[PDB]
């Protein structure tokens, strides 16, 4: 069973190139990985005050 | 007995597939924002500096009066 990637055309069609033209000279895919940065912003931050909070282990 | 680690009774179901929004805004239309909003400061930027021009008049008739 073999699933390959990358087999896609431009579609022609006119919403489809306005789309990409969009992209191109407007930077929204940019602006989308600005706001998935940012969502990863407003989280709490997964550290340990190290001398007082020691790591978890095994026995 | 016997005291191993099995699945309780199978697990439930695990997700792997891919997703993306597509969002969006049907770009065209975002074109159209984008000059609504161009040509909206072309108006008031019109606007304010054919003010201003009557202002600048103004003043060059206050040089213009106070010369002699």
């Amino acid at each position: 069973t073999y699933k390959y990637v990358n087999l896609r055309e431009p579609s022609m069609d006119m919403k489809s190139v306005t789309d990409r033209a969009a992209q191109t000279l407007l930077w929204t895919e940019l602006i989308r990985g600005l706001g998935m940065t940012l969502s990863y912003l407003f989280r709490e931050p997964a550290t340990i005050n190290y001398p007082f909070e020691k790591g978890p282990l095994s026995p | 007995v016997k005291q191993d680690m099995p699945p309780v009774g199978g697990y439930g179901p695990i997700d792997y597939k891919r997703n993306l929004p597509r969002r969006g805004l049907s770009g065209y239309s975002m074109f159209a924002v984008g000059i609504g909003a161009l040509l909206f400061g072309y108006w008031s930027m019109m606007r304010w500096n054919r003010e201003r021009r009557r202002l600048q008049i103004e003043d060059f008739e206050a040089r213009i009066a106070l010369m002699p």
